[PDB]
């Protein structure tokens, strides 16, 4: 949203309308798995899964 | 009207020019003359409130050289520097001005001046209530000036002396000072007093009551609720933290008056923690206790996605 | 360039200044709305909280400051002249 | 007798002093969502409501609900939700409750836009087509009970609700400032006569479109509103005990109210009423400015909160420090009214502007600096402005968007000997 409420500047009544239609549509390229997609991140894993990963902190 | 009449027979004699306050001291249908006062008073504000007068405005006009007929003021008792003629003066509804001062106890109910930065200082509002004070957060109350803080007036329609003590005590609870110490505990304490009811007290009243009243002196995670007070009472039983309730078991038991008033569960729900404890005394909206009613199409993308 | 500048030793800065963590189309990127940059962090908000620890007169005094603080950490003085 | 307050925020807040002041043991409502206003801790007794946010308060079984285990004898609408809902007013009367407030019928026929023109034209006053002039938004409140077996309408007051963004109302004015006595008189003779006309019992605002010496009739409301205060303010009158007073069953001679322009259920008589002084009321909305001097509602927890307090000075309020407030409702925080006896104008709008900078809220944004520059127009110095007026200023006014100090022995501050902006300083 910061991100939209920026690229984007004109509703008289209700603009929470066609601001969360920017925003759910932003999401889609911000996501997790793209950040993935570049090494952003080392994984997107199944939260079942927080456990194996946590546990190769000790 | 003998005391109405004494006081302006006496203020035109003296030729005085403003504003003057004529004390006396009644008891019972006699009184005497206690002093004359030729300047504004810190009680000058219930005479306003009841009048609708602006005294300053009037002290000022008079000061400027008004004359007694422009100033046009309402009826009541006036005496033209010789006679004295009119009906007592018409003072609507009921008005009680209370001194908060920036004063703490001490010792043996000793009186001692407070000092501190008023954190949080917010005045009773509303209507019906006015508040003149020079305190505002920030403001650091020095202990070499005066004490008082600030002056609560309260008012009421007609003529019901019950009500006037109700709204009193209301604004003086809805007062948040936080920082320096003040009165607002005795003053509240004084309100309650039963002699008081009457309408009145007198002058050794206050200090023949001061020792004994001296004396007497939440967030909610998502998905969490809270059971609140329905009216004031003493919490007698409380549902432990932790247990497992049908829809409509009982989960508190309050003591108001003289019979007892059961919450229950709304429906459904475990309890979290539990805000009261019983024998302990809460209010309307009083938080009792916390608890909580009772396929993943993103988790697919990344299965599959990982399985690429 | 706050973040960086509030994780240093000390703060010097000159009345003109205005620090803050959050830039004015941060506090609008957030919905708080639009704020002009003098009102954020007024060298007399940073002047109280402990941000801003020398406050300069001007640019050349700072940069002045800046050199007599680090004499400190750099080492002992051979010229100096003792009180009466 | 005992009275359920079906509504919330400050309004609910209100009623609750006004009937606790009477003697009435006061229930009050909220929606989950709503628990800690300040009117929940108020009342006598406190039901939580089932749903959450604005929507709950229009629960008609569950407000019925809690006035039958309470035993409430009145209820009391406020103001918007269900207070012009003629099926609640119906459905309480059923349930023998009594709805403070007018008839079922009169809350149709009011309720109609389209109806209620009809009963204006029907009462010979001019009405829209639909799209006004130079106009100027012009209330007369009136007080309307039963004597003998007719209804009596008395017009108490009124007052200039023109300043307005977007069709919200942002500051009112008591009384309507230059207005023709014999404008004036035009008003208060259509207000009362319309209310009587259709037979209403309690209170109801008649607006008005004024134009010059033309004026219009615009639309009716038989409940309380917002701008009361400054009614009361300039009237003495408390208009909720008014309101209950006839909802209790209180005739229109037995009120005792000012004399004033009232229609007797026949002809119209009587001189205006009395307006003592000048009173504005400012609406503290928590909002801020957005981009395109857009409007955007404000959020957070007031970690400080310190409203202005003298003579002269009133605030109904909602707000209190800690309270967290909330984006779900209404944005207004609080109801700045100040008043000043005689009719010094100017004298009123420096009043509103202290009142307002005295004014200290910390943690949520509000308007109060627009209300502040809005203040400080020209053209309002004439005593009005026209409802377009806030609209047109609206973004050059957007664009238009003491701390103690400790001395160490021996120093002395130089300080301002007047108000006023710097223009150059000597090196510290």
């Amino acid at each position: 949203e910061s991100a939209v409420r920026l690229g984007y500047r004109t509703d008289p009544a209700e603009r929470q309308n066609l601001f969360d239609r920017l925003v759910a549509a932003a999401y889609q390229h911000g996501k997790a798995l793209r950040a993935a997609t570049t090494f952003e991140l080392d994984d997107v894993i199944d939260p079942a899964a927080s456990r194996a990963w946590i546990t190769r902190l000790s | 009207r003998a005391l109405h009449q004494a006081a302006v027979r006496l203020c035109a004699r003296v030729g005085l020019r403003g504003l003057a306050t004529v004390e006396f001291l009644v008891s019972g249908e006699r009184f005497v003359f206690l002093e004359v006062n030729p300047r504004i008073q810190v009680e000058h504000t219930v005479t306003e409130q009841t009048t609708g007068l602006d005294l300053v405005a009037v002290q000022l006009a008079i000061a400027g050289g008004e004359s007694y007929y422009r100033l046009g003021l309402p009826a009541g008792i006036a005496s033209d520097g010789t006679e004295v003629i009119g009906e007592p003066a018409a003072q609507r509804g009921i008005a009680i001005q209370l001194r908060v001062n920036a004063e703490t106890f001490g010792a043996d109910f000793s009186v001692l001046p407070s000092a501190g930065t008023l954190t949080a200082f917010c005045p009773p509002s509303g209507p019906g209530v006015r508040v003149d004070t020079y305190g505002r957060p920030g403001l650091v109350v020095s202990p070499q000036y005066d004490s008082l803080l600030a002056k609560v007036i309260v008012a009421v329609h007609g003529s019901s002396w019950r009500a006037a003590m109700r709204k009193a005590d209301t604004a003086l609870s809805e007062f948040g000072v936080e920082g320096v110490a003040t009165n607002i505990g005795f003053l509240r304490r004084l309100l309650a007093e039963q002699r008081l009811e009457t309408g009145w007290v007198n002058t050794d009243f206050v200090d023949e009551k001061l020792p004994e009243l001296a004396a007497a002196a939440v967030e909610l995670y998502p998905g969490e609720d809270a059971l609140r007070a329905q009216l004031a009472g003493t919490v007698v039983e409380v549902a432990p933290e932790g247990a497992d309730y049908p829809a409509g078991a009982q989960l508190v038991v309050l003591e108001a008056m003289k019979m007892q008033h059961v919450l229950a569960a709304p429906d459904a729900l475990r309890t979290v923690r539990v805000l009261v404890t019983p024998g302990q005394v809460v209010g309307t909206g009083d938080p009792l206790l916390v608890f909580t009613r009772t396929t993943r199409a993103d988790l697919d993308e990344v299965i599959e996605r990982h399985a690429r | 360039n706050a973040a960086l500048a509030g994780v240093c030793d000390v703060i010097i800065a000159t009345p003109d200044a205005n620090i803050g963590m959050g830039g004015p189309a941060m506090i609008e990127g957030g919905g708080l709305g639009v704020y002009p940059p003098e009102a954020i962090g007024p060298i007399a908000v940073q002047r109280r909280n402990g941000v801003v620890g020398l406050v300069a007169r001007d640019e050349a005094h700072a940069v002045s400051l800046a050199k007599q603080y680090l004499s400190y950490f750099q080492g002992r003085l051979d010229r100096w002249q003792a009180p009466d | 007798a005992s009275l359920l307050v079906a509504n919330r925020g400050e309004i609910a807040l209100r009623i609750i002093r006004t009937a606790t002041e009477l003697g009435m043991r006061t229930v009050a409502v909220y929606a989950a969502d709503d628990a800690h206003s300040p009117h929940v801790h108020a009342a006598d007794e406190a039901m939580p409501l089932p749903g959450s946010g604005p929507p709950a308060y229009l629960n008609q079984a569950a407000l019925l609900a809690v006035a039958e285990n309470t035993g409430a004898t009145l209820i009391h609408p406020g103001y918007g939700f269900l207070s012009e809902n003629a099926e609640f007013a119906k459905a309480c009367a059923a349930a023998s409750h009594t709805f403070v407030g007018p008839d079922g019928r009169v809350l149709e026929l009011l309720g109609n836009k389209t109806a209620a023109r009809r009963a204006a034209i029907a009462a010979g006053v001019p009405t829209l087509a639909a799209l006004l002039g130079d106009a100027r938004h012009i209330e007369v409140q009136v007080v309307a009970a039963p004597a003998g077996h007719q209804t009596h309408a008395l017009a108490v007051g009124d007052r200039d609700c023109s300043m307005q963004r977007r069709y919200q109302k942002l500051i009112e004015i008591a009384p309507a400032q230059g207005l023709s006595e014999e404008l004036r008189r035009a008003l208060h003779q259509a207000a009362v006569r319309l209310c009587a006309r259709v037979g209403l019992r309690g209170l109801a605002t008649v607006e008005f479109l004024v134009s010059g010496e033309r004026f219009v009739f615009l639309e009716v409301n038989p409940r309380i509103q917002v701008e009361h205060t400054v009614t009361e303010q300039t009237t003495g009158l408390d208009l909720v005990a008014v309101q209950l007073a006839i909802a209790g069953g209180e005739s229109y001679y037995r009120l005792g109210l000012p004399a004033g322009i009232a229609s007797d259920g026949t002809e119209v008589i009587g001189e205006p009423a009395a307006q003592r002084g000048i009173a504005i009321q400012l609406r503290v909305n928590a909002e801020t400015f957005g981009a395109d001097f857009s409007v955007l509602p404000s959020a957070g927890t007031l970690t400080a909160f310190c409203p202005p307090s003298g003579p002269g000075v009133r605030v109904d309020t909602y707000g209190r420090p800690g309270l967290v407030v909330s984006p779900q409702y209404d944005s207004l925080l609080a109801k700045v009214i100040v008043a000043v006896h005689g009719s010094s104008w100017r004298a009123a709008m420096r009043k509103a502007d202290t009142a307002l900078s005295e004014f200290g809220v910390e943690g949520v944004a509000t308007n109060i600096g627009f209300l502040r520059r809005l203040l400080a127009e020209q053209r309002l110095e004439t005593g009005w402005v026209n409802t377009d007026f806030v609209d047109e200023k609206l973004p050059e006014l957007a664009a238009a968007a003491p701390g103690a100090v400790e001395l160490y022995p021996g120093e002395d501050a130089l300080r301002a000997q007047l108000a006023g902006t710097v223009v150059e300083v000597a090196p510290e």
